């Protein structure tokens, strides 16, 4: 059987059709990282008008969510994207993960990790299944039908690759929340900044930082004093002291 | 349309594909540094600019390629418009998870999607963006690809770079040095081949 043939003859994707998309270990493992998470903290904050570096500390990891227009066809291009100063609040040991979408951001973004100065190591699909809705989805470059997402993740310094769920509903812009999974579950460190986030994302363990957030509740002196000795270089993954 | 398998076994560093004139489609599954391989060199310096005026090129990459390919790509002449990729699975559907200094298995592989100047008449938006298709011997893609370029672009000729026997098609010009010999049909291909190679020689230039 040919599922790019029967997608074309029914509307139906080839992800529609892939199955079934230690326990004790990965139980215990979600239980320690929910156990060391710092409370969650977040930000409402313009990131084209704030300055970046009042974040503090050094993030181990970071989650760049940038609102492009291809998610709802202030949208970000990615002119604004490449000039934010990611390297300026990223610890010289640290993460990046960047949701670049399914066109040029698939390069655009690649240039953004670098220029912040990461290697990419991970690209990370979100494939959507329409189970719910089969048929067809054009921008004007494009081959194929895009049904498909990307998030790359970088690394800086010295599971599996595939989320699969089903398409959202016109207008939701949300992002599986499986990508937190992933993230957490590498144990990169407790400081995680999320970039771009709202309410609908805030999360322990993170500090959510942008434009659509109805509350704030962050502090610099207060979040640093979650990571001070003895407890600077936790994991998130282990007992804490 | 259709156009019997043609075929040329060779070192692709080598060959003059000037010869073989103007393609609607490239497919290319290099050999990247990460039998033989392609240095990044041999790879940047590859003659992929003579094969097309307008069309598409579709480079397979994984790892540190999906960086080096792009640059190829790039330097080639061409704009990366789409990214395919292909969902390995196994004969019940359910993926494979498969490399040291990663910690997160791997499900796919990636297929870009170049496009050199303005192509015309080319069915796009028929196929999506992901394959699903049942992963066979090590680095055999699958033959879903042949299907969505055909759809694509029908009854057009096309020419795979660093193909084996298996890869052959209707319509396709095959290059590899797996290959069995010189199997050529189309006339005008076969008069400029002998003409270059009155031996049937393609020795390193
Ligand atoms: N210099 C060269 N010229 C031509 N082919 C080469 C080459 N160096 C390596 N190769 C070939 O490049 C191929 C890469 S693997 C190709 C896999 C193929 N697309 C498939 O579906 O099976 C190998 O067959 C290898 O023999
Ligand atoms: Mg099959």
């Amino acid at each position: 059987n040919d599922y790019c043939q029967h997608f074309v003859d029914t509307g139906h994707r080839p992800q529609n059709f892939i199955r079934d998309v230690l326990r004790e270990l990965i139980r215990l493992k979600d239980e320690l990282i929910a156990k060391s998470n710092t409370p969650p903290m977040y930000l409402q904050a313009d990131i084209e008008a704030f300055d970046i570096r009042e974040l503090t500390p050094k993030f181990d990891v970071i989650l760049l969510e940038p609102p492009l227009e291809e998610y709802y066809r202030k949208c970000w291009t990615w002119d604004d994207i490449m000039k934010l100063e990611i390297d300026e609040i990223a610890a010289p040991r640290s993460f990046i993960f960047l949701w670049c979408g399914s066109g040029e951001g698939l390069d655009l973004g690649r240039v953004c990790l670098r220029k912040w100065g990461y290697r990419r190591c991970e690209d990370i699909c979100w494939i959507k299944t329409n189970k719910n809705n089969p048929g067809k989805t054009l921008d004007p470059k494009a081959v194929f039908q895009r049904t498909k997402e990307h998030c790359l993740m970088g690394i800086k310094g010295t599971d599996i690759d595939l989320i699969i769920t089903e398409e959202p509903e016109i207008g939701n812009i949300e992002k599986p929340v499986e990508i937190f999974h992933i993230i957490e579950h590498f144990c990169l460190g407790r400081r995680r900044l999320h970039l771009f986030g709202r309410d609908s994302t805030i999360r322990p363990g993170w500090l959510t930082v942008g434009p659509t957030l109805t509350n704030s509740n962050y502090n610099a002196e207060t979040y640093a004093s979650y990571f001070s000795a003895p407890n600077s270089y936790l994991t998130g993954c282990t007992e804490e002291i | 349309r259709l156009f019997p398998p043609q075929w040329i076994c060779c070192d692709i560093r080598y060959l003059d594909v000037s010869i073989l004139g103007k393609f609607a489609v490239v497919m290319a599954d290099p050999p990247w540094d990460i039998y033989g391989t392609l240095t990044d060199d041999e790879m940047r310096r590859l003659n992929i600019p003579v094969l097309q005026d307008d069309g598409f090129l579709f480079l397979w990459v994984t790892g540190r390629a999906m960086e080096l390919g792009r640059e190829c790509l790039n330097l080639w002449g061409y704009e990366r418009v789409d990214e395919i990729i292909w969902v390995k699975t196994n004969q019940l559907q359910r993926i494979i998870r498969t490399r040291t200094g990663h910690w997160l298995n791997h499900g796919k592989e990636h297929c870009l999607v170049g496009v050199k100047g303005n192509p015309q008449g080319f069915n796009q938006g028929l196929d999506c963006d992901v394959i699903v298709a049942e992963v066979r011997s090590t680095s055999h893609k699958p033959d879903e690809i042949y299907g969505m370029i055909e759809r694509l672009s029908p009854g057009t000729r096309k020419i795979e770079l660093f193909g084996r026997p298996h890869n052959v098609q209707p319509n396709w010009i095959t290059l590899g040095n797996q290959l069995d010999g010189i199997h050529l049909l189309d006339p005008d291909v076969v008069a400029r081949f002998k003409q270059k190679y009155p031996d049937g020689i393609i020795s390193k230039p």
